């Protein structure tokens, strides 16, 4: 019983969990959110920053020169 | 014309109106056609002198612009000897149409609801398209 196939599914569909900040899970229309069905949802957090899920992303420190280069240009 | 002749003769008394009427008709009796003609150069002196920065036939006519016909009709219709006081008003009239064609002063509205006449675009420039403008949401 092997996998078949991987879909990326789009990343905003998560919402992090208002408590523990750290669980990723599925966005469900709910305050808590569906949490993720186990064995099923291969997830890779590369935190280049330490922090919590939504901090260590590089967007936050590089919207800041994105929107400096690209209003100048 | 701007003005009728039923109010050139109440600015300026109808008795003088008729003195200086009589003698420029063929019969030599009262007439009414010479002020009639004599306000309808006058209402082409004015429209030549407006129609710089506007349309000319006026949708709402300044109210001020019947005083300026009688005065410029009234000197036109003294030409043979006219007084001081009539050469100095109309020498005055003059000077306003002038800052009017200047655009140092503006004719006026219609006092009855206050609507200024409009008129052609006296200052008008065309650019190619806007492109890279902040209008443009894409990109930024």
């Amino acid at each position: 019983r092997v996998p078949v196939a991987l879909h990326h599914r789009d990343p905003a569909l998560f919402c992090a969990n208002p408590d523990n900040l750290n669980e990723l899970r599925l966005r469900d229309a709910s305050y808590h959110g569906l949490e993720l069905q186990p064995f099923g949802w291969f997830m890779h957090r590369a935190k280049s920053r330490t922090g919590y899920v939504g901090t260590n992303g590089l967007v936050r420190t590089l919207i800041w020169p994105f929107i400096f280069k690209n209003y100048s240009v | 014309n701007y003005a009728t002749v039923n109010d050139l003769c109440a600015r300026y008394t109808r008795t003088r109106l008729d003195i200086l009427t009589r003698p420029k008709t063929a019969d030599g009796q009262p007439d009414d056609a010479v002020a009639e003609q004599a306000l309808a150069d006058a209402s082409a002196f004015i429209d030549g002198y407006l129609a710089a920065r506007f349309v000319l036939p006026l949708t709402v006519v300044p109210s001020l612009l019947k005083r300026q016909c009688c005065v410029v009709a009234w000197f036109y219709l003294n030409e043979s000897q006219p007084t001081e006081q009539i050469t100095a008003t109309y020498r005055d009239t003059v000077r306003w149409l002038e800052q009017v064609r200047d655009g140092k002063t503006d004719p006026g509205v219609e006092s009855r609801t206050a609507a200024s006449p409009e008129g052609e675009d006296l200052v008008q420039v065309q650019s190619d398209p806007p492109v890279f403008s902040r209008k443009q949401k894409g990109f930024i």
